[PDB]
């Protein structure tokens, strides 16, 4: 019998990403190549397959540093992190390559998706 | 706002 | 030149609500007139302005337990926490002077005019 | 789903 408020996730993520970009409650720091990213845990496994497993992890759970693989694309990454707190994705040219491969690691199957679709249709 | 989902 | 991924808010939503279940990194005990309510800090944060500007606090932040009034309806906020991680509000007749009274100290103003609006066509 | 925002 509930009734539904159309805009409250997106009011939510938009929330987040304002406790993010003040640095309000963070938890962990995402290190890829020595590029340091600070984010909430929830968020990340909210939004990442590898990142769920990472920190559901019993002695994972406690880091406050992850370090990714080294062959990760730092600008691929940020793209993604930005991606995780608002939904938008900035895929370009310049970029597609990497964020795809980025987001294969970090196993994220909707950008997954989409970049494969772009590729394809300049082929 | 709000809707019946 | 950003894409966005619809879904992306909702679903993410749908995780955090995931994690809650299963007690996953909640790290804060809401007390309500000794009922005891597990959750995450950064969504109550995006929430509400009761609990933005209780963990934004430098003291309070740090707290693993938080007291509400004993004037607050431990039904009433079950409710809210729900509708914070599914969008979804159970508005009853029997419930909403509680739901409306807890949102008004929560400081949840869309709920607040739904009810208000609820109330004003049973008049 | 992806749409232009
Ligand atoms: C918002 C997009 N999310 C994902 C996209 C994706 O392509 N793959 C995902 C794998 C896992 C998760 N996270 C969960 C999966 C199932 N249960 C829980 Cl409790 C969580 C959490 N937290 C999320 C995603
Ligand atoms: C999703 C609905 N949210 C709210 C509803 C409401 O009626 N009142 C609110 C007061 C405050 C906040 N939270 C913030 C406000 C501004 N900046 C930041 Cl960084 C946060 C956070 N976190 C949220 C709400
Ligand atoms: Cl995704
Ligand atoms: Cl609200």
């Amino acid at each position: 019998s509930c009734i539904q408020f159309t805009r409250h996730a997106s009011d939510v993520l938009l929330n987040l990403n304002r406790l993010r970009s003040r640095d309000i409650l963070t938890d962990v720091v995402i290190v890829v190549s020595r590029e340091q990213f600070r984010a909430h845990k929830t968020v990340l496994m909210a939004c990442s397959g590898l990142f769920y497993s990472i920190f559901t992890d019993q002695l994972k759970c406690n880091l406050s540093v992850i370090n990714l693989d080294p062959e990760i694309n730092p600008e691929g990454f940020c793209i993604l992190l930005d991606f995780m707190y608002t939904s938008r994705l900035n895929l370009r040219e310049g970029n597609i390559m990497a964020v795809m491969a980025t987001a294969m690691y970090l196993q994220m199957e909707h950008v997954v998706d989409t970049c494969r679709k772009f590729i394809k249709a300049s082929e | 706002a709000w809707v019946i989902p």
